[PDB]
């Protein structure tokens, strides 16, 4: 995704 | 990467997502190198991936290198290509227009005390299907939004939110043996007032309905575990996600037998  | 996080993600089958709400829990964790580190607590709405990966970002940040001091601090940071060159934090490059200067962003926020007196940021985000802006709203009030014409894969909605901790370890550890902290610096285990919540976990439809996913639709991240862990804990009215932790104290000592 986006953060991680 | 020296990047550590205690986060959980929500899928969904297509980018159709209109809005996410984060309501979350506002700490001070203490960093171990200030020179380059920092410590967070926010949310991700995304939609693509790779060099088209579209964010909308905002949450609370310790980060004495761009912000100048150790306060938790308001921001903002979004990317129309992964990162790779567009996007900025808070109002440091054309992207983010702000159009209610009540809530400043960057603004100082009050701390929460361990065993006592809690504090929240509530931030709730919201697109608007005659634009496709993406609007922000903090405790209720506006803000501002993210212009659809900024972005490439997220004009008609997310497929991904994300919600949690983050820390960055300038030393070079990894995120594995820094007593940098995530949260408020303690695991999720000890709970309402000691461990650091997201609540107000939230999406909105294709059709304008706000769903909770339960505990089960989120998929966790926490790369170390040891350090900073996560843990959802069902309340009867509402999910929380107790997330953090104290960091590792570098106490390997491995030698050759
Ligand atoms: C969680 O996210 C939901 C969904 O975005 C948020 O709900 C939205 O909240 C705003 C403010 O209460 C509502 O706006 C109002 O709309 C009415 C017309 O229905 C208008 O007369 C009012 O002046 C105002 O603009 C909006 O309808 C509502 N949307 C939905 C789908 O319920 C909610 O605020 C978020 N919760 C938190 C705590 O962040
Ligand atoms: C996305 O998926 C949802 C649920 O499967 C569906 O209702 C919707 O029509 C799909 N497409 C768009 C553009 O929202
Ligand atoms: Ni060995």
């Amino acid at each position: 995704g986006g953060g991680g | 990467t020296n990047h550590q996080y205690a986060v959980i993600a929500y899928f969904y089958g297509n980018a159709s997502l209109q809005g996410a709400n984060a309501t979350i829990n506002i700490w001070e964790p203490n960093l171990k190198n200030p020179n380059g580190d920092f410590s967070l607590t926010q949310i991700w709405i995304s939609a693509g991936s790779g060099s088209s990966l579209n964010t909308i970002e905002a949450g609370w940040q310790v980060y004495p290198g761009r912000t100048g001091d150790s306060q938790p601090r308001f921001f903002i940071y979004w990317t129309a290509d992964g990162y790779t060159s567009t996007g900025c934090y808070d109002l440091t490059c054309p992207g983010f227009v702000q159009t209610n200067n009540y809530y400043a962003i960057g603004m100082a926020l009050q701390p929460s005390v361990y065993g006592g007196q809690q504090y929240e940021l509530n931030e709730s985000i919201q697109r608007d299907p005659a634009t496709g802006n993406w609007w922000l709203y903090l405790w209720g009030t506006v803000v501002g939004y993210w212009p659809a014409s900024i972005y490439n894969s997220i004009t008609n909605g997310a497929d991904t939110v994300e919600w949690g901790g983050e820390i960055y370890d300038s030393s070079g550890t990894g995120g594995f043996h820094t007593t940098t902290q995530m949260g408020s610096g303690h695991f999720p285990t000890e709970g309402y007032g000691k461990a650091s919540y997201v609540r107000d976990l939230q999406c909105v439809d294709t059709y304008g309905n706000v769903i909770s996913p339960t505990a089960n639709s989120f998929q966790g991240i926490a790369p170390a575990p040891n350090c900073y862990n996560y843990q959802f804990q069902q309340g009867s009215s509402e999910l929380y996600l107790f997330y953090g932790g104290p960091g590792c104290q570098a106490i390997a000592h491995h030698h050759h037998h």
